[PDB]
């Protein structure tokens, strides 16, 4: 039904002049959208629910789905952040760019976490597929179905950190508790896109850029 | 919208 | 599971379910009515607080800070209790909508509250399982400004695994009411964020009321 | 800071 292997794959197999650092986010943004679409895919049955559906949630869970990504593929970056393009984005910058507070944020709760735990890439996978599955999502034909699908990945997670962590008692939620600040992080880099889509000065690319028109 | 519908094709 | 846990368990009911009872258009007054209710939760919020286990113990501005922010969560949680599925409104008398809408909230900030209320009320918790959820929702390590986020996400810690073993035993078909459950708190951040884009809305009306409110709700 | 560390200190 949604094993964890499966997730896994997903997770790998989207497996990878001047450097500003919004613009250098942005392009990295839109880059990622595309193999967003790419790893939704590889979701055990997230092909299967209807379009309008498949397209409220990439639309609902986009940014904070690259967010997660990127904190986890920065584990051994210091004081910073690892861009799928290569390029780097560390605090200096982000205060800078007037991005500080969540940028620090965004290392404190899920960089470093991140690494304190080890958590693993199924691990991450998994959290990416519950985040995927957003039943609080404005417009879905069936918000119970995509919360089945979610409780699938639960208990799929669950069931996983039992096998390979037998020792570290409530792993599965140390997992989950990462969500909320993963969601308040999520929404407060999302009002600093609109700002920076508003202000014009920053160059958005197409694909983020339909992501950021409601 | 438009880019990511098809892409979901 | 343990006694340990099932005495805490019991001890934060009673916290709890004691607490719960220190008891309270010209009509804008109908919003300085809801006003009036939540510094009445405000002051059982901090009421409870004080009486956890490790509370007192964080230097206050800490304690401050996580009274500061957990606020409308707490006060969103007890709502969602306190909610009656027929009626499709919160209490001997009550809070629909249009009641909601009558003060000058008349936003959807409404509509998240009430879509909130009937879906925690579907989980059909009881008063172990919200005081449970109550105080994870208060030691969440990533408020704003906070010095010992080691403690607070380890007096947090205590809270998961009680709920994560009372649930065990309790839900013995159900296991997934815990990451259920849990998971209420995610909703929780996009609520409480609601909330300020509905404070935010009508200090430019300019309103504020009450000294507290604009305490917590840094005004 | 305020009337809230009138509630807490108490
Ligand atoms: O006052 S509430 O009705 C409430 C009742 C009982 C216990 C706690 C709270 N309430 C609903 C909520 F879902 F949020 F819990 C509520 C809370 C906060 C507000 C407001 O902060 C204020 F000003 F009304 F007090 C505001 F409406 F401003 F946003 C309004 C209603
Ligand atoms: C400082 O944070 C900003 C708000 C500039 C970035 C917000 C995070 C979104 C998801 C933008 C994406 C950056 C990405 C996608 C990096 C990556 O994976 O390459």
């Amino acid at each position: 039904e949604m094993p964890v292997d499966r997730i896994l794959e997903a997770e790998l197999a989207v497996e990878q002049s001047p450097n500003d650092p919004v613009t250098n986010i942005c392009q990295a943004a839109d880059k990622q959208l595309f193999t967003l679409v790419e790893w939704a895919k590889r979701i055990p049955h997230f092909s299967s629910l209807p379009l309008d559906d498949q397209v409220i949630l990439l639309r609902a869970g986009w940014n904070e789905l690259l967010i997660a990504s990127f904190s986890h593929r920065s584990i051994d970056v210091r004081d910073g952040i690892l861009l799928a393009t290569g390029l780097h984005v560390h605090r200096n910058s982000a205060h800078s760019a007037g991005v500080g507070a969540i940028f620090d944020r965004v290392l404190t709760e899920l960089v470093s976490k991140m690494r304190d735990m080890r958590m693993d890439k199924t691990e991450l996978g998994c959290l990416r597929a519950i985040i995927l599955f957003n039943p609080d999502a404005k417009g879905l034909s069936n918000p119970s179905e995509v919360e089945v699908l979610r409780e699938k990945v639960y208990a799929s997670l669950e069931t996983y950190c039992k096998q390979k962590y037998p020792e570290q008692q409530g792993r599965f939620a140390k997992l989950l508790l990462r969500l909320p600040a993963l969601r308040s992080i999520g929404l407060k880099c999302l009002e600093h896109l609109f700002f920076f889509k508003l202000i014009g000065d920053t160059p958005i690319d197409t694909f983020l850029m339909e992501m950021l028109e409601a | 919208h438009k880019i990511l519908h098809r892409l979901l094709q | 599971m343990s006694p340990e846990q099932l005495g805490m368990i019991e001890k934060l009911v009673a916290a709890q379910q004691q607490c719960n009872r220190r008891s309270f258009e010209a009509r804008q007054q109908r919003f300085a009515h809801f006003t009036e209710l939540a510094i009445v939760s405000v002051q059982e919020i901090v009421d409870f607080a004080k009486q956890l286990p490790g509370f007192l113990q964080l230097s206050r501005e800490d304690q401050i800070a996580l009274l500061k922010t957990s606020a409308i969560e707490v006060m969103l949680l007890e709502t969602s209790r306190r909610y009656n599925p027929g009626s499709e409104s919160i209490t001997d008398f009550s809070y629909n909508r249009e009641d909601f809408a009558k003060a000058g909230l008349q936003v959807e900030f409404i509509n998240p509250i009430f879509e909130f209320s009937r879906a925690m009320n579907e989980l059909q918790l009881n008063d172990a399982e919200f005081a449970l959820l109550i105080a994870i929702s208060i030691f969440s390590a990533d408020r704003p400004n906070v010095q010992d986020q080691l403690q607070v996400e380890r007096l947090q810690h205590t809270y998961v695994e009680a709920l994560h073993a009372y649930v065990s035993i309790h839900h013995p078909h159900d296991r997934l009411m815990f990451p259920r459950m849990l998971m209420k708190l995610v909703s929780l951040r996009t609520l409480s964020s609601v909330h300020s884009e509905q404070v935010f809305a009508l200090r430019l009306q300019d309103k504020k009321l009450p000294p507290l409110l604009s305490e917590i709700w840094d005004v």
